[PDB]
RNA sequence: UAUUUAAAUAAUAUUUUAAAAUUUAUUGAAUAAAUAUAGUAAGAUUAUUUUAGUUGAAUUAAUAAAUAAAUAUUUAUUUUUCUUUGU
């Protein structure tokens, strides 16, 4: 998680979307916790979709 | 380099300078000015083909010149392991037969298909080879050469969803044992898939009608 | 770079983990019939230094919008499971790229993996690119640019690139693609 | 075995250390005619010792200690001066030293003065050296400019511009340079010998010279508020490096490993034709002299202008089924008038 | 002998004789001396253009992309290409318009050339391939039948283990592909030099041999086998194209020079192999390719032995047709969907 | 002397003559083998240092997955938790406790 | 006859900018024109430096 | 070169304008005039033929003749022996020892 | 025996006769 | 020292010793007292003070010799004991592709700077 | 004059 | 380019059967030389007794060989005409040799 | 059985698969044009082949010239065999592209009636930069470098040394160089 | 006898193509030329009227 | 059962002289065939001036154990360190 924050904070405002879907794939793979992944994926749609 | 311009170098050459042969006209010369290209001399092949074999592959002793040291020779003898086999102990005896036709046995009837990947098939119709207005079918896949004849063989195809999540149009296709994730993308997207599933004489009628 | 095995064995990650320190992240994998774009090798690219400047992702992936339409049409682009657009072209119009990268007909990109010596099945692999059009030595240094440590060799047909496999050739459509070809 | 030289080891004999000479200005131009156009709009002196001392002094202005450097080259200056005639190569290079010491020590009025005597001096010299000139007129802009007159200065930088245009030849200091890669037959190990690479800032130093020249030029232009004078030094600059790119360029040959073969190296390293003097004496343009008194063959007008001979009697075409029988021989009988209706004269 | 050899300069006097000649020997004037055959690059064929004349309009140059037109002449009639003009990954990225002759050493008009098939700058590689294929297949195969210990019957009189056979010898087989990037790469490098002319037909007053020697003589066609020989492409004209050739002009060109007509295709038929296995054996011939390409037809080995290449308008009309399709395939698929829109 | 035609290496000293061994500095052949051994056995006690980790079953050798995955895909159509299938071949125990584990 | 009967003059192909002329065509080129063509000066004649007949 | 007087007198060099081997043309175009700059004192004779010879002769001022071979021979090659033939005088040869440092 | 290495002629009969 | 055994021949190479009649010069530090105390019969060793390298080289006493390294460039000849000549080459030639790559980028700069003067030349040629 | 000819090798498997 | 023809069957070089080669190598027959006028390792090549190998000759010249063995009266007609090819024609001209007057070489009637 | 013409087979139709109200796309059809067209040409092909006449121009084989080169046998199955089943390929085609052409057709009225007239003339073009590049590289010549020959595209352009030539007439017309020649390294 | 493609014999536009042609040469004179396309007129009309002699 | 990335569809051949008597026939031990085949005894095998690794190791017949070693051809890992090191 550390790790991907660092690429989220860092990341160009064209590949924060992507980035974030990255991050909630890669949580649901290790098996975070379900608050956890669902927030990940809250926050990706935010950042993908204008209108959410 | 010299000090002054009265007492220049001499003009006395090295064996590596002064034994060098004439310059023959490379590929890039011949691209870069193609007015030097006159003769069948000049169209060269790849620079990457040395010429033909001109020495010996000696095992255990590398690639010797031709008339060399025959005496520690024996690639003449094995072109003309025991250590491993002196225990008498045969690989191809050692390990039992699963079953008399072996594993993998393609007898007839064991409908081996080959594999048609949709993510394949979806890139084929954004190309524009296969038009998705039209059912699709054997034939029309051949036709539109989205896959060569080689591939062919009884029994036709097998529809393979390989990395594709979401299918975002219909498609009406007729194909032999479509995967169950296959079929439920088709069926979400709102395409009919209907198993196709047709005999040897059949096949043939349907790929050249 | 994170050895989850290692933090798990130390007790810094919980003991969950394991299908991740075992098996990687499942990702759609990049293919010659399905371009599965990576947006963190493309940021990584967009961070390096090259002198061409590159489209943005929004622009490189294509449209995902609502699919109420009732009938489709020919829209250059349009929504495609497989990631297929045509060639955006330049960034930056004011510009001149000294070089020209066509498509095949199936519209795959020039990547080819090949492998040195396959009778042997070695798995020592290189590229070769042989769509490249225009000024090859221009494409050569930007090749440099990307691969620093890799032996890239040219000739009037074909860019070689040894000692990268399909991890490469992602990378080099990918920078093709921001490029515009 | 690797080598650890800790030992005295001798150099190894490469062909990058091949002897270059020094680009020469054509008898007919002169320095001064050029400068006019632009208006319009020997005794025995121990040179080892005065060479150690000129050493020294370009040493001393390197580190930037340059009232030294400047009595260095004075000295040295006035051993030249006493051992070499009126308007000489080292003699004309040395006093421009000896300016370029003066302007980093501020004696600037002095410094111009020396740089207008090494042009006028380039007047009466017959062959002055292009690097030489290059350099000289360079070191009279970053006078000029460190004075105040930018405008002057950009004016030489420009004139270096044009000179080395003009009359220099891009492509010879990368002549036997350019194939060596191909003298590479390993790939796994000492496969640097296939990218091996020369930078052009040091085989033709005046490249260099009006590297910096450009760079001190758009500098000056940016100061001042030239924006057209800007992009016109940078276009001309980057003209320049690709020329000098493009004269390097050579395709790869063989990539892999090639065992044996060592008598390929007389093939890899020659007389290289450069893509500048490919481009240049290409043979539709540069249309070689094939007089036709010393051959035996020439176009259907000019018969009679082949190597004469005694008793010519043209008997027939060398029509290998002659040595037939009768019946080949009545199949080519009508030819030899056939032929000399066609080669009759107009 | 070779150059890093000691017996290679052991000839150290006698070679030469001291006493010069009175008729071609000369001395050395300075550099202002024009020296007859001397040139800075190597030039193994030092040919100019006096010696093997190019017909165009512009000496090839460096400037120049190709020695041919760009743009059409405001005073002569243009014709554009058959079919439509697209440009492919090889295409010169250049209009090319090339000055059609009359059989009275005149020209006509100027027609368009086509970039796919007079644009694809030569490689060669690819010129290498045609070559060797062509070399390796028109040699004789029947001629290499050699002894064998079986077959002396009673060492020096014993036969070899392994002889040459003509049924072992190997005839290689090539695609249509190569084939056709080859002979259009060859088409453009005779372009590029200059030495491609277009005339609008091949016809004689009389079937005879005089009647083509004047032809060659008045448009200025050297013939003779020491001079710059013809490659002639037949094809008809452009309003009456035909595959086959003129009967009058095939009849004529029997001539004991270098002149060669060939059929007017860049393609070929794909070739076949029956007996790849060794089946039947009592086949006689080489292995590989039972279906090699015939004499007539045009290639890079006859194109370079030949100066001047005449092509017909004909001859490019069914070079067009033919290349169309293929021209059309070669397109991805973001360009080819729009052949329909622009027509 | 396994190799019976020595290699002639280019002489640039005179003791290269006097030297019989190519590189006097490497170990000999038993001695560079129980080395190369014993760093073998370092590695390897470095790779086991921590428990051996269980991995699932797409992480697994491909004569285990195929194998594991069709003992499992009959009761993988109904979704329901506390279903294993004690399968034969598979990542034996290694017999204390694992931190992966 | 109408193209002839409009220029006179060979356009602007006439020029020596890029690269040499050939005189084989320009000797077929003659019968289209008034002026003689095969006449060529020494010097790269240019359509802008100097003007022709 | 004895006491300010070249000792090669001719440089015989035999050539083909027409039929091929472009070595020794080139060298004629490249550095012939480099080389006649330098010495002016020696007299090239060239000869154009049929079949050349593919060798250079240097003939001294005391009748001796030493001939080079240089078949498919580069330029460069060919004027670094033209260089030697001008430099040796071509009047004795005497091994290099401790006995002969002395002449 | 390899008979087909051969092709299907007749050798000549040894000794020949006059 | 190929005369004798391996592992002394090993102590040589990392005293940097090869044939017989080579001198090195080596710091005071405790692995070198080591080495030569372990090769003490096939070497001769003289001992030299801070102070007597200052007087026997011609460097004044108020510089010391930390500043001399670190003027000094990295790039000398084999500058660093690679564990393999694969190695060794592949390090060389990423020192020929840096300066090749410092040619390009020199000229790819100039490119981009000649590019960014003429956008804004153009901006203010139109406003 | 004339013995046992050899023919065209038939290929294996 | 499936499987490119290749280059040593190219009918340009035909050596002494080696013990190295390819099955589609056409070495020389048995019991024959590969170059024809080297009848001994050290037979000097001809001077001007050209024999036209390979493919037919486009200019055969009554001196030359071709499927035949030199015979004196069939190659010399006459011995003191020297036949030679100037503009593809078969020109016959009178031989000449070189003798040593003044210093140069004159040519002289060769018969004679 | 007629999966040709691109609807369901006999297959489909006893499966019983509702796909006739599917959809309606647009589609230009130009593999399909491309294939008519090898289709039509390889019709004429066969016809020429079939009605081949004997043209002997020789005298020893001048008792031929009114027979077909074919024997009528052979000529009746060549006819049955692949001359009429390349019509038959070249039916299905022009059915397969008619279908599309007025399906094609519907689309534009539908587009026309929702959208408007420009705007449907927007949505049905295929035009892109490199489309342009294609067809007329004058219009992309600063766009970018596409060139075979790179070095003489007028962006770059400067490299290529333009010399000096004149004719001299004294050698018989012949262009040469004026400039000089550059001194080339000889030795070490 | 054995299997050959007797349907692709005889298919080319012109005599000279479908035939299986190893006894030519790479230069060709003008009697050559003419020999070599008599022979392939002849090789066709000897099949040609050799099976129609046989057929009737 | 199918939720994982590639590819230049090309086959034909593979030392030589020999190490043995059985075969298939004919004429009154000879005659003519057999590159028939010997786990295969032995020898000969055509081409200087060259450019990078080891010089006596390995050796477990047979259920879930990290790994045989030499010789030779291609081919890959530029991370730290006081110097060195062919993995
Ligand atoms: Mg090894």
């Amino acid at each position: 998680h550390y790790d991907h924050f660092l690429k989220y904070l860092n990341a160009d405002p064209s590949t924060v979307p992507g980035i974030a879907q990255t991050w909630a794939t890669t949580a649901k793979h290790m098996r975070s916790p379900n608050w956890i992944v669902q927030l990940l994926r809250g926050l990706h749609k935010y950042h993908a979709d204008a209108e959410c | 380099k010299e000090f002054d311009e009265d007492h220049p170098l001499p003009v006395v050459g090295s064996r590596l300078n002064g034994r060098t042969t004439q310059h023959k006209w490379n590929h890039w010369d011949q691209y870069l000015n193609p007015q030097i290209t006159q003769s069948i001399k000049d169209l060269t092949p790849t620079p990457e083909y040395v010429g033909m074999r001109c020495g010996h592959n000696m095992i255990k002793m590398g690639w010797m010149k031709i008339g060399g040291s025959w005496k520690y020779s024996r690639g003449y003898n094995d072109r003309r392991g025991q250590w491993q086999e002196r225990k008498m102990t045969p690989r191809f005896m050692l390990a039992p037969r699963v079953s008399a036709g072996g594993p993998r046995n393609r007898y007839e009837g064991k409908l081996v298909f080959s594999p048609l990947r949709l993510s394949k098939l979806l890139w084929a119709i954004d190309t524009g080879r296969i038009n998705p207005n039209e059912v699709i079918t054997l034939y029309h896949l051949r036709q539109a050469n989205v896959v060569g004849e080689r591939e062919i063989v009884w029994p036709g195809f097998v529809l393979i969803s390989n990395g594709v999540r979401r299918v975002p149009y219909p498609i009406h296709i007729e194909l032999q044992n479509a995967s169950a994730e296959s079929i439920r993308l088709i069926e979400e997207a709102g395409g009919s898939f209907t198993c196709v599933y047709m005999t040897h004489e059949g096949l043939y009628q349907e790929l050249h009608p | 770079p994170t050895d989850v095995a290692a933090n798990i064995s130390a007790g810094a990650m919980p003991p969950e983990a394991n299908v991740a320190a075992a098996l990687p992240v499942p990702r759609i994998q990049y293919s010659k019939w399905n371009r599965a774009l990576r947006s963190d090798v493309y940021d990584e690219l967009l961070k390096l230094p090259l002198r061409y400047k590159l489209h943005d992702f929004a622009k490189l992936c294509p449209p995902q919008r609502c699919q109420e339409e009732p009938e489709a049409v020919g829209v250059v682009g349009r929504d495609s499971a497989v990631g297929y657009l045509p060639p955006l072209g330049p960034a930056d119009p004011l510009d001149t790229i000294p070089f020209f990268v066509h498509r095949s007909s199936n519209g795959v990109l020039p990547g080819k993996v090949f492998s040195m010596h396959p009778r042997n099945l070695m798995p020592a692999f290189y590229l070769r690119i042989q769509q490249v059009e225009g000024d090859m030595f221009r494409f050569e240094e930007e090749l440099l640019k990307i691969f620093p440590t890799k032996k890239i060799f040219v000739r009037s047909h074909s860019i070689y690139v040894y000692n990268v496999a399909l991890d490469g050739r992602m990378v080099l459509h990918h920078w093709l693609l921001g490029l515009g070809f | 075995v690797t080598r650890l030289y800790t030992s005295y080891y001798t150099g190894v004999l490469y062909p990058n250390q091949l002897v270059q000479p020094k680009q020469r200005l054509p008898a007919d131009v002169s320095v001064s005619a050029i400068l006019q156009k632009r208006s319009e709009p020997r005794p025995y002196v121990p040179l080892g010792e005065v060479a150690k001392l000129e050493l020294q002094g370009d040493y001393y202005m390197e580190g930037g200690m340059f009232q030294e450097a400047l009595e260095h080259y004075g000295v040295v200056a006035k051993a030249y001066n006493y051992a070499y005639p009126e308007n000489h190569a080292q003699r004309i290079g040395i006093r421009i030293k000896l300016s370029a010491a003066f302007r980093q020590t501020g004696r600037l009025e002095s410094s111009l003065a020396n740089i207008e005597e090494v042009l006028r001096m380039l007047d009466a010299s017959t062959r002055p050296s292009l690097e030489l000139i290059c350099e000289a007129l360079l070191e009279l802009g970053i006078t000029r400019e460190a004075l105040g007159m930018k405008r002057e200065a950009t004016e030489a930088y420009e004139e270096a511009l044009e000179v080395v245009n003009s009359f220099h030849n891009w492509g010879e200091s990368h002549r036997m340079l350019r194939l060596l890669p191909r003298l590479g037959r390993r790939f796994n190990y000492n496969f640097e010998e296939k990218f091996v690479y020369f930078s052009p800032f040091d085989y033709d130093r005046t490249f260099a010279l009006v590297d910096q020249c450009l760079e001190r030029a758009e500098t000056i232009f940016n100061e001042i508020g030239d924006v057209e004078g800007a992009i016109r030094v940078l276009q001309q600059r980057k003209e320049m490096i690709d020329k000098k790119f493009f004269n390097m360029r050579d395709f790869a040959g063989r990539i892999h490993t090639m065992r044996g073969h060592w008598k390929r190296r007389a093939q890899h390293l020659t007389n290289a034709p450069t893509p500048d003097e490919l481009l240049r004496y290409s043979p539709t343009i540069h249309q070689v002299h094939r007089d036709f008194k010393y051959e035996l063959t020439a176009p259907i007008g000019r018969e009679k202008e082949v190597m004469p001979g005694v008793n010519r009697l043209v008997l027939d075409m060398g029509n290998p089924y002659r040595r037939r029988g009768r019946l080949s021989n009545k199949m080519l009988k009508d030819a030899d008038h056939k032929f000399a209706n066609y080669v009759r004269q107009k | 002998s070779s150059i890093f050899s000691p017996r290679y300069d052991w000839r150290t006097s006698g070679v030469h004789d001291i006493a010069p000649r009175d008729e071609g020997d000369f001395l050395y004037q300075g550099p202002q001396h024009v020296l007859p055959g001397a040139h800075p690059l190597p030039l193994h064929h030092p040919h100019n253009t006096i010696t093997r004349p190019v017909i165009s309009p512009y000496i090839p140059s460096p400037q120049r992309s190709h020695p041919y037109f760009t743009a059409p002449l405001p005073e002569l009639p243009h014709f554009s290409t058959t079919k439509p003009i697209v440009y492919t990954y090889g295409t010169m990225k250049e209009r090319i318009i090339a000055p059609v002759f009359n059989l009275k050493n005149e020209v006509i008009y100027t027609r368009e050339l086509d970039p796919f098939i007079f644009g694809m700058y030569p490689e060669v590689e690819e010129l290498s391939k045609n070559l060797t294929y062509w070399m390796v297949r028109c040699q004789n195969f029947a001629s290499k039948w050699d002894y064998e210990t079986r077959e002396i019957w009673r060492y020096t009189w014993g036969g070899r283990t392994k002889p040459s056979k003509p049924w072992n010898m190997l005839m290689p087989t090539m695609d249509v592909k190569t084939w056709s990037k080859s002979n259009r790469m060859m088409l453009t490098l005779k372009m590029l030099q200059g030495r491609l002319q277009v005339v609008d037909r091949l016809t004689l007053e009389e079937p005879t041999q005089e009647c083509y020697l004047e032809l060659c003589r008045n448009m200025s066609w050297d013939v003779r086998h020491t001079g710059g020989g013809v490659l002639f492409m037949d094809g008809g004209s452009r309003i009456t194209p035909s595959s086959e050739f003129d009967r009058a002009f095939f009849f004529g060109s029997f001539f004991n020079g270098r002149n060669k007509i060939v059929r007017p295709t860049v393609l070929c038929d794909e070739q076949y192999d029956y007996n790849k296995t060794a089946a039947k054996q009592r086949m006689k011939g080489p292995k590989g390719a039972k279906n090699p390409i015939p004499i007539n037809r045009f290639n890079a080995y006859d194109a370079m032995k030949h100066d001047r290449l005449v092509i017909t308008e004909g001859a490019l009309m069914q070079l067009e047709d033919e290349l169309y399709e293929h021209k059309l395939q070669i397109l991805p698929p973001h360009i080819r969907n729009q052949l329909p829109e622009y027509g | 002397a396994f190799r019976r035609l020595v290699k002639r290496h280019k002489i640039t000293n005179n003791q290269m003559l006097l030297m019989r061994r190519r590189e006097p500095y490497k170990p000999t052949m038993k001695d560079r083998q129980e080395i190369a051994d014993r760093a073998k056995l370092e590695e390897f006690e470095r790779k086991n240092a921590d428990g051996l980790m269980f991995v699932p079953e797409k992480a697994l050798p491909p004569w285990q997955k195929s194998l594991a995955h069709n003992a499992k895909a009959l009761g993988s159509r109904i979704n329901f938790r506390g279903f294993r299938v004690r399968v034969a071949d598979g990542q034996d125990e290694p017999g204390f406790p694992t931190p992966f584990r | 006859g109408e193209l002839q009967k409009k220029n006179p003059t060979p356009s602007e192909w006439y020029d020596e900018s890029k690269g040499p002329l050939n005189p084989n065509f320009l000797r077929s080129m003659r019968s289209h024109y008034e002026v003689d063509i095969a006449n060529l000066p020494d010097t790269p004649l240019i359509r802008g430096q100097r003007e022709f007949f | 070169s004895r006491n300010g007087e070249l000792c090669l007198k001719k440089v015989i060099i035999s050539y083909c304008p027409s039929n091929g081997a472009p070595n020794t043309r080139q060298f004629l175009a490249t550095h012939l005039p480099h080389f006649h700059a330098k010495y002016p004192s020696v007299s090239i004779d060239l000869r154009p033929r049929l079949w050349p010879e593919m060798a250079i002769t240097g003939v001294y001022r005391d009748g001796s003749e030493r001939s080079y071979n240089t078949k498919n021979l580069s330029p460069m090659g060919i004027f670094l022996r033209l260089n030697n033939l001008v430099s040796t005088a071509n009047d004795y040869d005497q091994p290099f020892c401790a006995s002969h440092l002395h002449f | 025996w390899r008979t087909w290495e051969y092709q299907h002629t007749r050798p000549d009969p040894r000794p020949f006769p006059d | 020292p190929f005369k004798h055994s391996w592992e002394v021949n090993r102590m040589l190479r990392e005293l940097r010793l090869e044939f017989k009649g080579q001198t090195t010069i080596v710091p005071d530090i405790p692995q070198v007292r080591k080495r030569i105390w372990r090769v003490r019969h096939i070497v001769k060793v003289d001992v030299l003070d801070l102070d007597e390298a200052k007087a026997l080289i011609g460097v004044p006493e108020h510089i010391s010799f930390t500043d001399l390294a670190s003027q000094l460039p990295p790039s000398f000849g084999r500058v660093k004991a690679v564990p393999s000549p694969v190695i060794r080459s592949k390090m060389n030639f990423m020192k020929l592709r840096r300066m090749r790559l410092r040619d390009v980028l020199h000229r790819d700069a100039l490119e981009l700077r000649l590019l960014e003067l003429k956008r804004s030349a153009m901006k203010n040629x139109e406003q | 004059r004339k013995a046992r000819r050899v023919q065209l090798q038939p290929t294996e498997y | 380019m499936p499987r490119p023809a290749p280059r040593f069957a190219m009918g340009h070089m035909l050596p002494h059967r080696s013990n190295v080669g390819s099955q589609f190598l056409h070495t020389q027959r048995h019991g024959s030389r590969s170059t024809w006028y080297k009848k001994h390792y050290f037979s000097l090549r001809p001077f001007a007794i050209q024999r036209h190998h390979g493919t037919t000759p486009r200019i055969l010249l009554d001196r030359s060989l071709w499927k035949s063995l030199w015979i004196t009266k069939l190659q010399l007609p006459d011995i003191n005409r020297w036949e030679r090819v100037v503009n593809s024609r078969r020109v016959t001209e009178d031989r000449y040799a070189f003798v040593e007057e003044e210093g140069v070489m004159h040519k002289v009637n060769w018969g004679l | 059985m007629s999966g040709a013409f691109g609807c369901g087979s006999y297959r489909s139709v006893v499966a019983g698969t509702q796909n006739v109200p599917r959809r309606m796309t647009f589609y230009p059809s130009a593999y399909e044009l491309i294939q008519l067209h090898k289709a039509h040409r390889e019709v004429i092909r066969h016809f020429y082949v079939r009605d081949k006449i004997f043209d002997n121009k020789f005298p020893g084989n001048a008792l031929a010239n009114g027979l077909f080169k074919f024997v009528p046998n052979r000529r009746e199955n060549y006819h049955m065999r692949e001359l009429m089943e390349s019509i038959r390929r070249r039916s299905i085609w022009m059915h397969r592209i008619k279908q599309q052409r007025e399906i094609n057709a519907k689309v534009v009225e539908n587009m026309e009636v929702k959208y408007g007239k420009k705007a449907a003339a927007s949505m049905l073009c295929f035009t892109t930069p490199d489309s342009n590049a294609y067809f007329a590289p004058h219009r992309y010549q600063d766009v970018a470098n596409s060139w075979p020959n790179y070095w003489q595209h007028p962006s770059v352009n400067h490299v290529v040394p333009k010399p000096r030539w004149r004719r001299h007439r004294e050698l018989g017309g012949i262009t040469r160089v004026e400039d000089p020649f550059a001194v080339q390294a000889s030795d070490y | 006898g054995g299997f050959t493609m007797k349907y692709k014999k005889g298919t080319g536009l012109w005599d000279e193509d479908h035939v299986n042609d190893y006894k030519t040469n790479r230069y060709l004179s003008a009697r050559a030329t003419m020999r070599w396309y008599q022979e392939m007129e002849r090789h066709q009309t000897r099949n040609s009227l050799n099976a129609r002699r046989a057929t009737q």
